[PDB]
């Protein structure tokens, strides 16, 4: 539905971003083809970046991140990361992270994961944020508040 | 995972209290 499909447009816009701001393309890992969310969900991800991108330098070591573990270790962080609660910084940081480890999977030669995590975040935005997001003011909310 | 997972929570909780 129109909902469905605007978080899976929210995660390649944010990712589309995030890549692009260190010198990759969309395009190059695939071929799915500004709202004030993407622009407030940008925002808030540079924001956490400026603040911890350097105790997250190194997500795919300190997982050891292969083709063949990314899809249950990225999961198991997930459900961790919101196993008791939901809140708009637990977002930001679940996109960041995403956003990350994207990035250091095509620097370390493991691009064929940037399309899998995107659909990964998007599934579990879709499935299991959506509902708290809608309950807690929507998207718009976010905009209000992170801006 | 679980020990970057917390990381995340005690940071994005960090976060979301500055906002
Ligand atoms: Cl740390
Ligand atoms: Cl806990």
């Amino acid at each position: 539905g129109h909902m469905s499909q605007s978080n899976r447009e929210l995660v390649v816009d944010f990712l589309s971003y995030k890549l692009s701001q260190k010198g990759y393309s969309w395009s190059q890992f695939s071929d799915v083809e500004e709202s004030a969310v993407k622009q407030a969900l940008r925002e808030a991800g540079d924001e956490f970046e400026l603040r911890y991108r350097r105790a997250f330098s190194d997500l795919t070591s300190q997982l050891h991140i292969t083709p063949g573990t990314a899809y249950q270790s990225f999961e198991q962080v997930v459900n961790e990361l919101f196993r008791d609660g939901v809140n708009w910084g637990r977002i930001v940081a679940f996109f960041s992270f995403g956003g990350a480890l994207c990035v250091e999977s095509v620097d370390k030669e493991m691009q064929v994961l940037v399309s899998r995590i995107a659909s990964w975040m998007a599934t579990y935005l879709n499935d299991h944020l959506e509902p708290w997001i809608q309950e807690n003011g929507g998207w718009d909310t976010f905009v209000d508040l992170y801006g | 995972x679980i020990w970057i997972a917390q990381e995340l929570r005690r940071r994005g909780d960090s976060f979301n209290a500055y906002y």
